[PDB]
């Protein structure tokens, strides 16, 4: 007349925040370019 | 703390278990627990994760 009481569950990770993969869904991208313009003494490049 | 007697008794007839609650130990799987609701602790524990190259 001795009973036994087992009992188990699950937890996240101790470094889940150091190493894990993200799930996403990607939308419309944006261009975003960098241009060197060059006429007569100037000599620049802007970020667009 | 003290030597005990009975006198008419074999030491089949007798389970006698040690006492002791000065310190805590570790939540092992393979020791079975004190009470049900199992009040606990925690100690913090070395080596954490870290960036190297
Ligand atoms: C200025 O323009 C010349 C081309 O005429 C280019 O070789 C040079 O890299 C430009 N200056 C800088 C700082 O990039
Ligand atoms: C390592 O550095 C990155 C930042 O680029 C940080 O997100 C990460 O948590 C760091 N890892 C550890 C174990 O500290």
């Amino acid at each position: 007349e001795n009973t036994q009481l087992s009992e188990a569950y699950v937890d996240r990770s101790d470094v889940c925040r150091h190493d894990h993969a993200s799930a996403y869904k990607a939308h419309t991208a944006s261009l975003k370019a960098k241009v060197r313009v060059m006429y007569g003494n100037v000599n620049q490049t802007v970020d667009v | 703390n003290s030597d005990m007697t009975i006198n008419t008794c074999l030491i089949e007839q007798c389970h006698v278990s040690v006492t002791d609650h000065k310190k805590w130990q570790f939540n092992s799987p393979f020791v079975p627990r004190a009470d049900e609701p199992a009040r606990k602790g925690k100690v913090h524990i070395p080596f954490p994760l870290d960036n190297i190259t």
